[PDB]
């Protein structure tokens, strides 16, 4: 259980973490590597800003075990995703007329 | 019993999470088999892209707002910042769908490429949740004004806390992702 | 109005499946009619359809996997003699079009619908009794969670008589999977029911977690939990991590077949090998899921039966753990061969074969279980040293295949049939026969012939290997999977002594039908008065038998590991309590079925693309669970009298015997 | 079970003789501890049967730091060497791996059909369906793609199986150490044909009998010198006899690949 000013911090600092990607996307502001690091890293940040704010995670509720299961997932995800993008890295590379 | 019910939700929604992380693997896969049709580049128009941002993002927040209503015990300010919210998460969903349709029309759609297969499996699998919280959403804001705020409706809106919320968190990946990624 | 649907979709040509339609056609209306005669249709929808105890429902998920059991093996003894006619220069009597479905039919069904729904069933059996519940989380859940189940066993077996199943292998491979080589209905009966059947078991494993983790009773901390919680939690874990990995990629391969997507396909930006790695993600999972539980039955039936205290508790529930984080960073060994490079497949080999560490130290746990202990040779504890055995050869032929270099030879070939039926018969099958039989007075309140019980033990021990062995030694020659016409002569001689195992598992499964037939007509010489018959650890054997339909009168305290052998100890057991209380219980509901019922009729419909059907169920489906949303009474408490009674015939039978 | 004389037992191929070696180290390495895990499990009922009222009782001991330790210890000292085995032969067999030989490789790129075998010689100008020759202790360098699903192109006796994708390319090499005839098959099913997908990889005494092979091949009165020849050969077909093809496309295997890659 969140409040009011939780919330609207929440939503100030969504609104930064989406504003800046997009205009730095939209008008060219740096490199591309600059660019994408800085979206990406604005993404992740605004991810953990939501599950604060407005999802109230924390170590406490449900004897811990809300957050051992979210951790537990991001996990998971990062060996699928990060896996299967190598291995099909891998196998494109070795699919080619070469 | 309600606290057994939220966090097996949060668990449903852990399993949800991953099922969008095999969305997003292959779309990474398949994001450059264009197959000599459209790429993002040639279809993303990121305006759009962040007027859809903003509404999914106040409808978390209006949505944030009716849990906050509830916990004061306000049944008139929870039903209308409810209304508030089912009108963004529908806006969303016009402006997807509208977007959808643009691209069907002119032969883009998920037949013409792998790519674009890919990219209506993600989206349009973000908007059918969006969808389906969307009827949740009515379903209970008809049963909260036929009830009130019970234990019963009290749980189902911090059920339906978690899904709105998550689904704004798998739009924010699916924003940075797709459009920002592929506009880039 | 009947889409694709005709009466060309009706094998009529075919004599054996129209045989065996017109059986299974016979069978149904004799159960009809033998209930309609016997007049239990409402006795059946109040206690057992609708029912929400997880006791009835984990019953009714063996009964679901023991019949189907019966048609997986039909398939594998028609695959056994297609074999062996085939490699003595005949052609059989089963063409490529029914073999090939055959086959794809036999994994499919023996993989969800008899392995799943056993080691399903008996968790729901057993899990809340051990913890101390009166009932699973969520009750209404479970119900539904079990009719989707149904659903998918009903649709496989609606292939037989309309249309007909895929052939394409028990995973669908594209692109011979897709819209283009399997333009039938196949592939289509395939991805609905699975689909159908995935959602149910997805939300089983979110039940079960959730009450392993919840709902145990004051005292029993996690690491006082008996073994076989440890891995059902586990397997639980491994369900809700994976099985979204199977939804989304059937749906991908459903956009491929029906709106003409470009995933999987050969052209136009499709990549197949992206198929292949996602189902396989999911797949290895699935065997964790399937040999976890088995693994925890195991472990309770060696200490209940060596008459001494499990060894090694804290490294075996360790060895759990680490099994299922584990599990989901090996899955590429299933596709070594499609060229990923040395870098990926030594990589994968290498975490493959590091998973097996917790394995051998869960076998020599059981095996110290077993040191310096009082054996006592019941049939179950007859399929524990039997699974010790054959596991043991299973699990090493699979760490053979886990060498890249090794499994560019022996990938495909009948030495992997082999490994993969020998690690699922003798771990999955012989610990689901050993939990069955150890259970079974839990659940019914009568012990089965244990004669009976003894003699299928050893035909299946001993027809497993007669029947696979041979398999080994056939994939080391050279044969591999999927062959069904002029098989090479010189594999003819093991495919005869395959065959011959085969027919020796089929004498084991009859005496298994005998075991139950006999054991049901003399149970009241069998019965099971104190609800211990073993002298077991758990809570389980602290309830009469069975036990009363809210499980406990009052919830138990527990203070230690194996808490009622420790109240036998101390003496504590069977202490009749001072007062009793209103229990809070879970109304049985209509529900889930009409929702299962709904989802058939789209699952139908949509293999058929009768879209207005279609339709009709997904809205059926979403307007019960609104409606049952707006359901209020869905709970009811036990009157103490009811309580009283039950609890004074429990201890008017515990003071009878003793 | 096994069998001396087996495709893997026995192999002609060096691939396939350091499989065998492989194979067989690792069923060494494992069987340390699975006979006395098995042997454990038979003396073990055996011993401490409820009968016997010699043997030691023990109902309350349940843990023992040595015996924990040695479980946990010797599978892993027989996984790490079995780890360090693996990441060597996996680099050492890799089937893109061209082979080190004194002798020119021979390219034949393979393509399978429904449902038969297509290969090409490139350089030798000729084609055939389910029949291949080279000569023995030369190595050979296959290039294998599909022309409609999922193939696997395996010669047991020789050594490694590639899997065949329909737009890809997948490479393979393998060597015969002795001269003689092969089984070959597809180990992916395939569809209703696949039982049928078999050819013969004759390895010859010397150059000399691949060079009149080559030439009987060149005497065929047919021909697969464009797309539409390739197209005709590929309609359905089952257990398709040993047929030869003289003045093939030249790169009618890029032709083939490209065809799923528009
Ligand atoms: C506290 C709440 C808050 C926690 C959350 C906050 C922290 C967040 C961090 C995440 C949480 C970590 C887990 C903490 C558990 C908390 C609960 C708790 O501790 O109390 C319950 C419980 C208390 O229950 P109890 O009722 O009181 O009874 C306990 C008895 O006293 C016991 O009596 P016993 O006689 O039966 O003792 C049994 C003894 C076994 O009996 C022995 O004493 C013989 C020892 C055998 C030595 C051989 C080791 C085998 C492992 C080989 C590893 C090779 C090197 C690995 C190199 C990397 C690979 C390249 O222990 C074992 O079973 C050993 C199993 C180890 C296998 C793990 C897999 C190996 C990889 C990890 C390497 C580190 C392992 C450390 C080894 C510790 C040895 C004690 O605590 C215990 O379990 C006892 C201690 C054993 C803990 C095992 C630790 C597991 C290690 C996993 C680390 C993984 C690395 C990180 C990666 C993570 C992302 C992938
Ligand atoms: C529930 C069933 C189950 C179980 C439990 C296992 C367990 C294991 N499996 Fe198996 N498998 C199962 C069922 C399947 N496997 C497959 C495929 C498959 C493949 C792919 C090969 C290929 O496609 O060519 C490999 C490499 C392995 C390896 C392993 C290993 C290393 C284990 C290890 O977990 C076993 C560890 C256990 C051991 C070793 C025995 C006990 C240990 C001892 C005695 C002491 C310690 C010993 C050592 C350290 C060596 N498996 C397939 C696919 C079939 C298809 O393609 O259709 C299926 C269905
Ligand atoms: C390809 O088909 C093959 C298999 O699958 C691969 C096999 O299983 C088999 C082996 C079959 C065996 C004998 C196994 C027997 C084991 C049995 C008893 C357990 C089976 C479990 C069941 C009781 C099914 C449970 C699910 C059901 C209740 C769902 C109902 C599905 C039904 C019966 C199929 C629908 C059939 C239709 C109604 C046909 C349409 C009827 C027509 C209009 C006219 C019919 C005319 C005739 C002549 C009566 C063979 C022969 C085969 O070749
Ligand atoms: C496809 C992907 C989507 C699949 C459906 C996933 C959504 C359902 C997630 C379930 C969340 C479980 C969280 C636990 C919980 O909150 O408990 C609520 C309740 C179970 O609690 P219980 O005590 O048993 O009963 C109360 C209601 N009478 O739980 C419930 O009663 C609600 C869940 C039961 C309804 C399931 C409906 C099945 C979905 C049908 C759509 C199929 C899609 C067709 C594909 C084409
Ligand atoms: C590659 C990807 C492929 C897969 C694609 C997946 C697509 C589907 C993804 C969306 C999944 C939707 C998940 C819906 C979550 C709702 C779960 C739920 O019921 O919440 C539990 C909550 C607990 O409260 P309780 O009192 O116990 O009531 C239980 C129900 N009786 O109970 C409640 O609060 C009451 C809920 C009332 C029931 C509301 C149901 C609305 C959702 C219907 C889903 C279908 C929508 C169709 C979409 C349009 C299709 C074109
Ligand atoms: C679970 C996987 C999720 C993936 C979803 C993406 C796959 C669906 C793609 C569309 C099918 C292909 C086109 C066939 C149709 C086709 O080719 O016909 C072309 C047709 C245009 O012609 P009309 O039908 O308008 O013409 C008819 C007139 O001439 C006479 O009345 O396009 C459409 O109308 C479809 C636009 C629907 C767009 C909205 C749906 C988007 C998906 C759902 C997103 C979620 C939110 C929905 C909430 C309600
Ligand atoms: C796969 C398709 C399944 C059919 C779905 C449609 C269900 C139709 C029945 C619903 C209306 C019932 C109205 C109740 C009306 C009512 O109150 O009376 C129902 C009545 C219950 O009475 P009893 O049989 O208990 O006898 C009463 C005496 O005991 C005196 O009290 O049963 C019947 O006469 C038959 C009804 C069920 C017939 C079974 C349907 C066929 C099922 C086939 C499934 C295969 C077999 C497997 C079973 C495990
Ligand atoms: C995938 C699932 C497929 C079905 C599996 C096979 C089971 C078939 C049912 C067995 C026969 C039940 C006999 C009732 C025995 C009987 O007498 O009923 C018992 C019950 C209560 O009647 P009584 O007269 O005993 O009244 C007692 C009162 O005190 C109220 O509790 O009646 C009902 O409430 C209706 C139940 C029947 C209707 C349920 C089936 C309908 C749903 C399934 C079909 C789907 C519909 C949608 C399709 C568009
Ligand atoms: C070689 C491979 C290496 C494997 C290492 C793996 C390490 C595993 C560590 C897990 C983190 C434990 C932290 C819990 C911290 C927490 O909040 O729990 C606290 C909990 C304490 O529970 P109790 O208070 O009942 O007391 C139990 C004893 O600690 C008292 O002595 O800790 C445990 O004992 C848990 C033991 C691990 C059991 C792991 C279960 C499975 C984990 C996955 C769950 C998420 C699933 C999500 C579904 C998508
Ligand atoms: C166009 C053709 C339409 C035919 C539809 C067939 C409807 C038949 C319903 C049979 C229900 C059997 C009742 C068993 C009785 C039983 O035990 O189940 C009762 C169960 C839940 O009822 P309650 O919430 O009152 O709980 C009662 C007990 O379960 C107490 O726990 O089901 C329902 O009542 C849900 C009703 C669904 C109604 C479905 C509406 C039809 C959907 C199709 C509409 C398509 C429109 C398309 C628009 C795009
Ligand atoms: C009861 C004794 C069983 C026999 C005699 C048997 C026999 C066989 C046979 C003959 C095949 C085809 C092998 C080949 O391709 O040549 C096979 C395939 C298979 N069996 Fe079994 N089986 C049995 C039990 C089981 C069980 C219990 C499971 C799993 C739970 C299972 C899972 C499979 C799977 C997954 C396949 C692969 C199907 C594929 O081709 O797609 N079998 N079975
Ligand atoms: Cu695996
Ligand atoms: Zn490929």
């Amino acid at each position: 259980h969140g409040s009011v000013k939780t919330y609207m911090t929440g939503f100030i600092l969504s609104i930064i973490l989406t504003v800046i990607p997009f205009w730095m996307v939209m008008t060219g502001a740096a490199s591309p590597a600059v660019i994408l690091g800085t979206i990406l890293a604005m993404a992740v940040v605004q991810v953990l800003v939501h599950l604060v704010c407005f999802l109230h995670m924390n170590t406490k509720s449900d004897e811990g075990w809300n957050m051992t299961a979210f951790v537990f997932t991001v996990l998971i995800i990062a060996i699928l995703v990060v896996g299967s993008i190598w291995i099909m890295w891998n196998l494109n590379y070795n699919m080619m007329m070469h | 019993a309600g606290g057994t019910k939220i966090f097996g939700f949060w668990i449903y929604l852990m399993s949800d999470c991953i099922l969008f992380s095999i969305l997003f693997a292959t779309y990474a896969v398949l994001v450059n088999g264009t197959a000599g049709g459209p790429t993002g580049k040639d279809i993303f128009e990121l305006p759009f892209v962040l007027v859809e941002t903003f509404l999914l993002l106040f409808s978390s927040i209006t949505y944030g707002m009716a849990a906050i209503a509830m916990y004061k015990n306000n049944k008139s300010q929870v039903i209308s910042w409810l209304a508030l919210t089912w009108l963004f998460g529908a806006g969303f969903i016009g402006m997807e769908i509208y977007e959808f349709h643009h691209l069907i029309v002119n032969g883009m759609g998920p037949d013409r490429s792998g790519f674009l297969s890919a990219f209506f499996a993600l989206v349009g699998t973000h908007g059918l949740h969006v969808t389906s919280g969307l009827i949740w959403m009515a379903v209970l804001m008809v049963q909260i004004a036929r009830r009130g705020l019970t234990s019963t409706n009290r749980t189902r809106i911090m059920c339906l806390s978690l899904f709105w919320h998550f689904l704004d968190v798998v739009w924010i990946c699916v924003f940075t992702v797709v459009y920002l990624m592929g506009a880039m | 109005m009947f889409g694709k649907l005709s009466l060309d979709a009706v094998p009529f040509h075919e004599p054996i499946v129209m045989v065996t339609i017109a059986g299974i056609i016979l069978g149904g209306l004799a159960l009809v009619g033998l209930i309609t005669y016997f007049g239990k249709w409402t006795y059946l929808w109040k206690e057992w359809l609708t029912s929400v105890d997880h006791k009835r429902l984990g019953i009714m998920y063996i009964i679901v996997a023991i019949v189907m059991l019966l048609r997986g093996f039909a398939d594998a003894i028609m695959m056994r003699s297609q074999q062996a006619l085939a490699s003595a220069g005949e052609a059989g009597f089963l063409p490529p079009h029914h073999y090939d479905q055959i086959f794809t039919a036999h994994g499919v069904i023996m993989i969800f619908f008899v392995a799943m729904p056993f080691v399903i069933g008996l968790m729901n059996l057993v899990v809340p009794l051990q913890i101390g519940a009166r009932d699973v989380a969520f009750p209404f859940l479970n119900n539904l969670s079990f009719w989707f189940t149904v659903v998918g066993v009903i649709l496989v077996n609606v292939s037989l008589g309309v249309g007909e199943f895929a052939q394409t292998g028990w995973l669908a491979y594209p692109p011979l999977s897709g819209i283009e080589y399997s333009p039938g209905v196949g592939v289509d009966y395939w991805i609905w029911s699975l689909q159908l059947s995935g959602i149910g078991t997805t939300l089983t494993g979110i039940n079960f977690f959730v009450t392993i983790l919840k709902m145990r009773a004051p005292g029993m901390t996690m690491f006082k939990m008996p073994v076989f919680t440890w891995a059902s939690l586990c397997a639980n874990v491994l369900i809700i991590a994976s099985f979204p990995i199977l939804t989304v990629t059937v749906a991908l391969l459903t956009l491929d077949r029906y709106l003409g997507t470009h995933f999987f396909t050969n052209d136009m930006g499709g990549n197949m090998m992206m198929y292949i790695n996602l189902i396989w993600a999911w797949g290895h999972p699935e065997v964790y899921i399937l040999i976890l539980p088995v693994f925890g039955v195991f472990s309770e039936i060696a200490a209940t039966f060596s008459r001494k205290r499990l060894f090694g508790y804290t490294s075996l529930v360790w060895a759990t753990v680490c099994i299922t984080v584990l599990s989901f960073i090996v899955w590429l060994h299933h596709f070594f061969t499609m060229g990923a490079g040395a870098n990926v497949n030594a990589f994968f080999g290498i975490t493959t074969m590091i998973i097996a560490i917790p394995t051998g130290v869960k076998i020599f746990n059981w095996l110290f279980t077993m040191y310096q202990g009082r054996i006592v040779f019941h049939s179950a504890m007859l399929w524990t040293i039997g699974f010790i055995v054959t596991f043991s050869v299973g699990g090493m032929t699979g760490v053979l295949l886990a060498v890249p270099g090794a499994d560019f030879v022996l990938h495909n070939s009948l030495f992997l049939i082999a490994h993969f039926h020998n690690v699922i018969i003798g771990g999955v099958v012989f610990g689901c026969f050993a939990g069955m039989t150890y259970w079974w007075p839990k659940a019914f309140g009568f012990k089965l012939n244990e004669t009976w019980g003894k003699r299928a033990f050893w035909f299946w021990i001993i027809g497993f290997f007669v029947a696979f062995m041979p398999l080994y030694a056939l994939g080391f020659m050279g044969m591999t999977r999927r062959l069904s016409q002029q098989i090479d002569p010189q594999f003819h001689t093991m495919l005869m002594i395959a065959a011959s195992g085969a027919v020796l598992i089929a004498l084991g499964i009859l005496c298994l039908v005998i075991q139950m037939y006999v054991s049901i007509r003399d149970r009241d010489q069998n019965r099971d008065l104190t609800g211990d018959p073993w002298g077991g650890r758990t809570l389980e054997w602290a309830t009469s038998s069975p036990p009363p339909f809210y499980n406990f009168a009052v919830v138990p305290h527990v203070h230690e590991r194996d808490a009622f052998w420790e109240m036998k100890e101390k003496g504590e057991a069977y202490k009749k309590p001072d007062h009793y209380e209103e229990i809070h219980m879970p109304k049985n509901s209509g529900a889930g079925i009409v929702i299962a019922a709904f989802s058939t009729i789209f699952g139908f419909a949509m293999i058929w693309h009768i879209w207005w059907l279609a339709i009709v169920g997904f809205a059926g489906m979403i307007i019960t669970w609104i409606v049952k949303s707006f359901d209020e009474d869905v709970d009811y408490y036990v009157p103490v009298a009811e309580i009283e009674k039950l609890e004074n015939q429990h201890f008017d039978e515990i003071t009878k015997a003793g | 079970l096994s069998g001396c004389n087996s495709a893997l037992l026995d192999p002609k191929g060096q691939i396939g003789l350091e499989q065998r070696s492989l194979i067989l180290t690792a069923f060494g390495l494992m069987l340390i501890v699975v006979i006395p895990a098995i042997l454990m499990a038979v003396g073990f009922a055996w011993k401490y049967r409820a009968s016997n009222k010699d043997a030691k009782y023990s109902p309350n001991w349940s843990h023992s730091n040595k015996v924990e330790a040695v479980v946990w210890t010797v599978p892993i000292l027989i996984i790490i060497f079995l780890a360090v085995l693996t990441w060597k032969t996996t680099h050492a067999l890799e089937p893109s791996k061209p082979l080190a030989h004194d002798e020119k490789p021979i390219t034949i790129e393979v393509v399978s059909m429904d449902w038969k075998w297509f290969f090409i010689y490139p350089e030798q100008g000729i084609a055939t369906v389910n029949e291949i020759a080279f000569p023995a202790n030369t190595p050979v360098y296959f290039k294998v793609t599909s022309n409609s699903v999922m193939n696997s192109f395996f010669i047991p006796r020789l050594g490694s199986q590639i899997y065949a994708m329909a737009g890809m390319q997948t490479r393979l090499h393998l060597i015969a150490n002795e001269p003689g005839t092969y089984d070959g098959i597809s180990a992916s099913y395939s569809g209703p044909g696949f039982s049928g997908m078999k050819f013969k990889a004759i390895a010859t005494p010397d150059r000399a009998a691949f060079d009149q092979w080559v030439a009987k091949a060149k005497q065929s009165p047919n021909t697969m010198s464009d797309m539409a020849a390739f197209e005709k050969l590929a309609a359905p077909s089952e257990y398709n006899q040993v047929e030869y093809f003289s003045n093939v496309k030249p790169d009618l295997f890029a032709d083939v690949i490209n065809k799923f890659m528009a």
